[PDB]
């Protein structure tokens, strides 16, 4: 699914600019704390967890 | 020759009953080929035997090998020929200047008075200076050498490879598709379980080199690249490039 | 759509996802065939 | 009002940490079946 | 000679009696020099043979393979960074590393993968060296011959025990010349060959006592 | 402001912590337990052997 | 060529209809694997190549 | 003793590569992988003083590392020390407030360093001349394992437990050693923190490690 999203083609970014589209994300986040982040989040409302 | 293993551990053949014996691996799994069917000339002697012969090519023992020099002489030279035509046309598509490319266009690179540019990989790039007709009569005379020293069995005394034992005087004796002596400077031959794993490796990977210049041919025949190209573009858009796409294009 | 190549085998295509259902209505009539062992 | 919030997160840190190590004091030898 | 009782030593005949006891002249480049005593102890004699041969056969291949490039770079070949103690650096350059500056041979640019590579082979040789291998089990740990002695150079024992010494010798040059490498690189800052180039240009000025003040401990 | 708050309920802030006296509080809590835990350990018996525990 | 595409997709239909009826069949008879492998094999080999020469049909057409 | 890490069946220091231990290296000590390739152990009295030598190393290692990192952890969650980072806490003697132990004006308040210089002088002269030759707290003990006043708790009566435990001893020592060597030369190379150098090196791994400052040292 990475290669997916990095070099074959891209995936649809519905952020992008104006309506979304495909993209290719070059800079996916790796940074450890960002990633984890996501996983020790309350799961009520207005964090949401994953 | 007392050795240990690569990861540590005792050193040796492993285990030869899964490529030679009754028992052993067949080009079909146990439950959709029985052992009962397999032809009684194919048993567990030769290297590499799958028990493989549909239609009955073979016949009998002397007749498989007789078919076994051919393919195991067939399997080396494709060998060679898989690496030759896969190296140089990366090393072009890199950077190098080549100058021949891929393979199916290197021979016209040689017409007229045109000469070729042989890169030593490791060193530098030579503009080797023959022309096409000394070349032709340098490769006739060589191979046919050659291939008459092999058909007889005996040729001339102590030449120059690099031998890790000197003044060889006579070949009498070495056993034809593996003579050793002269042909294992190394010595990896010496253990015989280890020489039949060896044998088992070389016919797989000979095999595997045939079917792969086979498909070098074909796929450069239709594509119109060579396999270096081949293998790049369809890493860099497998479902845009392939041969489906290929196939009527227009 | 389906590719114009393919447009007549349309209605095999209209059958299909409820293949799988059936398979366990099977597997009930070979509990038949062997009385229910 | 955070020592409320301190005093809260030590009770319920307790219990969970009795109810994890708990199961972990081999649990599945406390029944009364002959094995 | 180079071995037995009347052999070279280390202070020409001035050493009938600056020779230990223990040194007998039964190993190749035993010039009985141990004017500290640090290998009175058989088995510590031992560790410090084997170590001083692993250390001469590095010395031997650093010492070419920092004199090779720059005088290739001098033949007028582009290395991109031919200085032995600045070759490392051009693994961060954006065109990577290339052997002999050729863009098609080995083009590295990631340092952390060829780190790793160089780890796991270097751990699996050194293992083999230590306990034996594919090549071997049961050889002498320091000279296993066999499949490492491939042209067989070493057969006759008398030659044997002679090459062995030119071994120990034409090491102990590489290390003597090796750390003059380090010590030059410290304080000079430029290239061995570069060093022996400005010397030959003005010997009388251009020697390393132009460098004596240094690092004088003014504050 | 009329008054001080916590200003924490939407932030998502890891395990709800936000002063690190929680965290403190949290693998102190869990230190101890563990380490009571590990000093018990020896009267529920070894499963040293390879195959050992409840099995069917 | 849709024809011909078309002519091989529903010979692919009625070989692979065969096959699934065979086969459990085959399967599950006493004795009948032995004496039939020369069968299924066949059957499989031109399913197989069936559904490659369609594919073949539909990158030319 | 019968054990994982006693007798010629311990774990060694190069696994299947390791071949035959030393010989003097007959593995009745803790911490025995069989690593002498320098030969420094031959004499068996040379071999006692090296094992001397680390058991102490290895209990000040343990100490000074965990006193580099707990000082650090504290001043980044808040606690308000005069220098925080290990290599400069030494310098907080020469402030205009003196040495404030944990930030507090009423904790210590050192103001001269030659009156700490002398009285550590002393206490530790005194502590290193108890420890040689036997003093008030037992008098004939063992040299390494003294036991008895030092070991309150009573974690050592059961020789099994006892060399148990010496093994784990001597292996956090030697990693806290190692850990120790790495906390001066990174102290000497980067010039932050170690806590520092771990929160650089998690924000991005990729460039923040070691090889960013291969080119510090390089002559010109
Ligand atoms: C033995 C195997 C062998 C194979 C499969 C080929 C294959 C080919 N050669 Mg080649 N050659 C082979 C041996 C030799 N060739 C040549 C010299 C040439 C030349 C000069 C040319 C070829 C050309 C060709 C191509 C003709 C279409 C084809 C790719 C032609 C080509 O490459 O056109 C694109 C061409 O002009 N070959 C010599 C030296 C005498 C050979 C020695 O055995
Ligand atoms: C008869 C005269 C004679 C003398 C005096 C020596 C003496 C020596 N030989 Mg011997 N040899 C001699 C004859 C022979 N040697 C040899 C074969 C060998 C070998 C193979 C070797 C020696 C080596 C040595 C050296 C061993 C001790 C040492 O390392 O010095 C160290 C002390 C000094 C050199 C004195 C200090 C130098 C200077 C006066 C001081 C410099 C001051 C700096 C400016 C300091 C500034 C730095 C500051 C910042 C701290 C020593 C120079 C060994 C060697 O060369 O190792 C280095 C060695 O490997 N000799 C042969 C062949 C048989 C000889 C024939 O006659
Ligand atoms: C809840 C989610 C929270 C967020 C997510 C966190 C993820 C964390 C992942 C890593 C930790 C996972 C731990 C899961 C619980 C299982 C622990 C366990 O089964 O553990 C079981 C094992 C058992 O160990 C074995 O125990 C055996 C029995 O020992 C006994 O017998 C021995 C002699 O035979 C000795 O005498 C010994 O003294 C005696 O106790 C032997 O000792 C073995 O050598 C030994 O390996 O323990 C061990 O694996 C070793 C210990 C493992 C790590 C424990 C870390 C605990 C916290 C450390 C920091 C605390 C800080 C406190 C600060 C307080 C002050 C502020
Ligand atoms: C979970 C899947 C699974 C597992 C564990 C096995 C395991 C086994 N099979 Mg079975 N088999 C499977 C799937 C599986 N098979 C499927 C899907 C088919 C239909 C093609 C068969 C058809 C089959 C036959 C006809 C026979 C076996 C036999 C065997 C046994 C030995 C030979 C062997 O390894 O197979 C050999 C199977 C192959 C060589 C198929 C090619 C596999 C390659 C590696 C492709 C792998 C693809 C990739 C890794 C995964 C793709 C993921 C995704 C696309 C789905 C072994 C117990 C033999 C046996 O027990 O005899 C009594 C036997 O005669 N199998
Ligand atoms: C039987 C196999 C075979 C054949 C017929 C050829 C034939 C050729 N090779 Mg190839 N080659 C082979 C195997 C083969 N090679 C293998 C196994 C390798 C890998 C080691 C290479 C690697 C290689 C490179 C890197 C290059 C060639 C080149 C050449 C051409 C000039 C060779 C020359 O004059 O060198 C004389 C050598 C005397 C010792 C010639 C068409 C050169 C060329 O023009 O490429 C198109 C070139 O640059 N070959
Ligand atoms: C242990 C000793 C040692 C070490 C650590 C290095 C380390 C290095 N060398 Mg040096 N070098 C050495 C010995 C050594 N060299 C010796 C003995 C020679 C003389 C042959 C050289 C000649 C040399 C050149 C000419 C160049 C380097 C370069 C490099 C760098 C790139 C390494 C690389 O990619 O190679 C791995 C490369 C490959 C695996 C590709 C195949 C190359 C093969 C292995 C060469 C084998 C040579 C052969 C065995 C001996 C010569 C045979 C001859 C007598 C016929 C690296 C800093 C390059 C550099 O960065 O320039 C500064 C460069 O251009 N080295
Ligand atoms: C070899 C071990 C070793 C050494 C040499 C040091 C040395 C030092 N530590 Mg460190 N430390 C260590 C281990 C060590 N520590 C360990 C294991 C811990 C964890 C408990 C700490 C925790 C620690 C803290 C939290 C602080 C120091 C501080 C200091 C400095 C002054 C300490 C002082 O006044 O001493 C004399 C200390 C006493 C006599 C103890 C007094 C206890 C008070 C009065 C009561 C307790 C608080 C209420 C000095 C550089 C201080 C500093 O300036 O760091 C920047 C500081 O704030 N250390
Ligand atoms: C039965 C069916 C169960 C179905 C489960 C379905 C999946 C559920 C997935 C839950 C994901 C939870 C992720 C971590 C949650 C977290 O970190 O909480 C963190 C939250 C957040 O806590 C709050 O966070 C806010 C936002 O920052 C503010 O900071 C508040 O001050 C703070 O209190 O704390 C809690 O809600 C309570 C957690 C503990 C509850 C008791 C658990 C008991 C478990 C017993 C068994 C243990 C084994
Ligand atoms: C005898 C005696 C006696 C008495 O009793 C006592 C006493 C005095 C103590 C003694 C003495 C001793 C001595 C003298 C010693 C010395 C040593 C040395 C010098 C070594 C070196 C040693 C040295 C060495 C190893 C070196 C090595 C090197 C190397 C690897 C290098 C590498 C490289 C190169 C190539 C280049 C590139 O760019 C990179 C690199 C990578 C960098
Ligand atoms: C084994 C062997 C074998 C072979 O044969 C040979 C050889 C190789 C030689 C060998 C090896 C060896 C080794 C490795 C060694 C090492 C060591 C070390 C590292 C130590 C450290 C060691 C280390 C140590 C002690 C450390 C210590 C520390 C300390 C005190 C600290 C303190 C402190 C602190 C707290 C903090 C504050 O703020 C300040 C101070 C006050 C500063
Ligand atoms: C082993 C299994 C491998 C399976 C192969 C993987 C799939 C890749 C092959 C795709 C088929 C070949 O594709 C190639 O021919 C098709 C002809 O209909 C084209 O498909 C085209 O069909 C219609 C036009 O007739 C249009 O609605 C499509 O937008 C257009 O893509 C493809 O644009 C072309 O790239």
């Amino acid at each position: 699914l990475v290669w997916k999203a990095m070099y074959f083609g891209g995936v649809y970014d519905t952020w992008a600019p104006g309506g979304g589209d495909v993209r290719v994300i070059t800079n996916p986040t790796t940074n450890a704390a960002v990633i984890f982040g996501y996983l020790v989040k309350s799961p009520f409302g207005g964090d949401g967890w994953i | 020759k007392a050795t240990r293993g690569w990861l540590g551990g005792q050193g040796g053949a492993a285990d030869l009953d899964k490529w030679y014996g009754p028992d052993r691996k067949l080009f079909l799994p146990s439950g959709l080929y029985d052992r009962s069917e397999i032809p009684e000339y194919l048993n567990g002697e030769l290297a590499g035997d799958y028990g493989y012969d549909p239609l009955g090519l073979g016949k009998d023992p002397e007749t498989v090998a007789k078919y076994r020099e051919n393919e195991l002489l067939h399997a080396r030279w494709a060998m060679l020929a898989a690496a030759g035509i896969l190296i140089p046309e990366g090393l072009q598509a890199n950077g190098a200047n080549i100058k021949g490319g891929t393979w199916f266009e290197t021979g016209a690179e040689m017409l007229n008075g045109g000469t070729l540019n042989y890169f030593a990989v490791p060193w530098g790039i030579v503009s080797n200076p023959l022309p096409l007709f000394a070349v032709i009569a340098v490769e006739v005379g060589l191979m046919g050498a050659v291939e008459f020293y092999r058909r007889n069995g005996t040729g001339p005394a102590g030449y120059s490879p690099g031998i890790g034992k000197f003044d060889s005087s006579v070949f009498d004796g070495l056993d034809p598709l593996y003579p050793g002596g002269p042909f294992d400077p190394l010595g990896l031959a010496d253990d015989p379980e280890v020489l039949q794993e060896l044998k088992v490796k070389e016919i797989k990977n000979g095999r595997l080199a045939m079917v792969s210049v086979l498909g070098f041919a074909v796929q450069s025949y239709v594509t119109g690249e060579g396999p270096y190209a081949n293998w790049t573009k369809h890493v860099a858009d497998p479902f845009g490039y392939n041969l489906l796409t290929v196939l009527g294009a227009e | 759509k389906l590719p114009e190549a393919y447009a007549p085998f349309a209605p095999i295509v209209d059958v299909l996802p409820v293949i799988p259902v059936f398979f366990i209505l099977l597997a009930f009539v070979w509990q038949a065939a062997v009385s229910f062992r | 009002m955070l020592t409320l919030k301190i005093f809260v997160y030590t009770v319920v840190t307790f219990f969970v940490c009795l109810f994890i190590f708990g199961f972990l004091s081999n649990d599945p030898a406390r029944n009364p079946g002959k094995n | 000679e180079f071995y037995g009782p009347n052999r070279a030593k280390w202070l020409g005949p001035y050493s009938e009696n600056a020779t230990p006891a223990y040194l007998t002249g039964e190993f190749p480049g035993d010039y009985g020099w141990d004017t500290a005593g640090l290998s009175a102890d058989p088995e510590t004699f031992k560790r410090y043979r084997e170590l001083e041969l692993i250390h001469a056969r590095w010395a031997m291949l650093g010492a070419l393979g920092c004199i090779t490039p720059e005088l290739l770079a001098k033949s007028g070949t582009q290395f991109g960074e031919a200085v032995w103690f600045k070759a490392g650096a051009q693994i961060f350059s954006e065109g990577g590393l290339d052997y002999l500056g050729n863009p098609s041979l080995v083009h590295a640019q990631n340092i952390v993968a060829t780190l790793a590579v160089q780890v796991i082979l270097m751990g699996l040789v050194e293992g083999y060296r230590v306990n034996g291998g594919p090549a071997g089990e049961g050889l002498d740990p320091l000279y296993p011959g066999e499949s490492f002695d491939p042209l067989g150079l070493a057969d006759d024992p008398d030659t044997f025990a002679e090459l062995k010494v030119k071994e120990i010798k034409n090491g102990r040059l590489a290390m003597f010349s090796m750390f003059g490498f380090f010590v030059q690189a410290i304080v000079t800052g430029k290239g061995p060959i570069q060093n022996l180039d400005d010397h030959l240009s003005n010997p009388t000025v251009n020697n390393a006592f132009a460098f004596a003040t240094k690092f004088t401990p003014s504050a | 402001l009329v008054d001080e708050r916590m200003n924490g309920d939407g932030t998502g802030r890891p395990f709800g912590v936000n002063d690190p006296v929680l965290g403190w509080v949290l693998l102190g809590v869990f230190g101890t337990m563990w380490a009571i835990w590990f000093i018990g350990q020896k009267d529920l018996g070894d499963f040293e052997d390879a195959d050992d525990g409840l099995k069917l | 060529m849709t024809s011909i595409l078309q002519v091989a997709l529903l010979a692919l239909i009625f070989v692979s209809f065969a096959l699934v009826v065979g086969v459990p069949v085959v399967f599950a008879t006493p004795n009948g694997w032995t004496d039939n492998k020369g069968a299924v094999f066949s059957g499989l080999s031109l399913w197989l190549l069936l559904v490659f020469v369609v594919g073949i049909l539909n990158s030319f057409v």
